[PDB]
């Protein structure tokens, strides 16, 4: 649906404190 | 969650608590996949060796919570269960193979800044993201240490582990319906799920579309955060067929 997109983060163009750890693991 | 930290508010809006109704107790975690369907671990509901066989009437769920105890006015929502569905090939006598369960809520919950469903992975997403070394995220109100209860939801990032390392880490027969995750002793970081976190989601944020996907369900381990051991997670995509079947039939 509209899934996996968070009101307080993705929908507000704001990065959660540690998601960059996940992104940088994806290499 | 061992060696994690406090989730931010709204960090994991698909997080669900699963309670026994009478006497009320937090039994497990779970995740929201639509306004009416909740995912969890099967042994949270049925585990005969421990005298566990809950049905719809024995349980309730809470959605949108941050603090384990304190009530959060106009934020958290409570729901009863209309139907429980265990995987028919769930193997509790051997190794918790196919440790998965679906619960249909009596009343659809309204989404909010704090209540929002997680995506289930398609084939391409699962092939791309369930790769050894790639990190996912685990959340729960379970124990902070091996037998203690957090005040707020705990969160930790953990790398997926190569299947041979997983096989050699335990004498329990693992299956392709499982994956394991955690740091090796060499990597000098720690973290793990623990007792009580079962049914919580293992999620990954897709670099292709920035959506969060649930790849796993906290299922089992031997101790928590022990060196050379890893936590084991129900492989969500491998059972997605079953999930869709159930939802479409009912
Ligand atoms: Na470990």
């Amino acid at each position: 649906a509209d899934c996996g997109l968070r009101p307080l983060f993705e929908k507000k163009s704001l990065e959660d404190k540690t998601e960059r750890e996940l992104l940088e693991s994806y290499i | 969650i061992v060696e994690g930290s406090d989730a931010e508010i709204g960090m994991s809006p698909w997080q669900v608590m699963l309670f026994r109704k009478s006497p009320q107790e937090l039994l497990c975690g779970a995740s929201l996949i639509s306004d009416r369907w909740v995912l969890t671990a099967a042994h949270c509901l049925l585990y005969p060796p421990w005298d566990k066989n809950f049905t719809e009437n024995d349980l309730l769920v809470r959605i949108g919570k941050h603090s384990r105890t304190r009530y959060e006015r106009n934020i958290e929502k409570i729901s009863m269960l209309e139907k429980i569905y265990i995987h028919p090939r769930y193997n509790w006598r051997e190794n918790l193979d196919r440790d998965i369960a679906l619960m249909k809520l009596k009343k659809p919950v309204a989404f909010s800044d704090y209540i929002h469903p997680v995506c289930l992975p398609d084939r391409e997403t699962a092939a791309s993201l369930l790769q050894a070394g790639y990190k996912g995220r685990v959340t729960g109100w379970g124990n902070l240490k091996e037998t203690g209860q957090p005040s707020v939801l705990q969160v930790v990032n953990l790398p997926i582990v190569e299947r041979p390392v997983c096989k050699d880490s335990t004498r329990i027969r693992i299956t392709d319906n499982m994956f394991c995750a955690g740091y090796k002793p060499d990597e000098g970081k720690r973290g793990d799920a623990c007792e009580g976190d079962s049914g919580g989601p293992f999620v990954m944020k897709s670099p292709f579309n920035n959506r969060w996907y649930q790849m796993g369900i906290v299922s089992w381990g031997e101790g928590c955060d022990r060196d050379g051991k890893y936590g084991f997670y129900t492989h969500v995509f491998r059972l997605k067929k079953w999930i869709q079947k159930v939802i479409d039939q009912f």
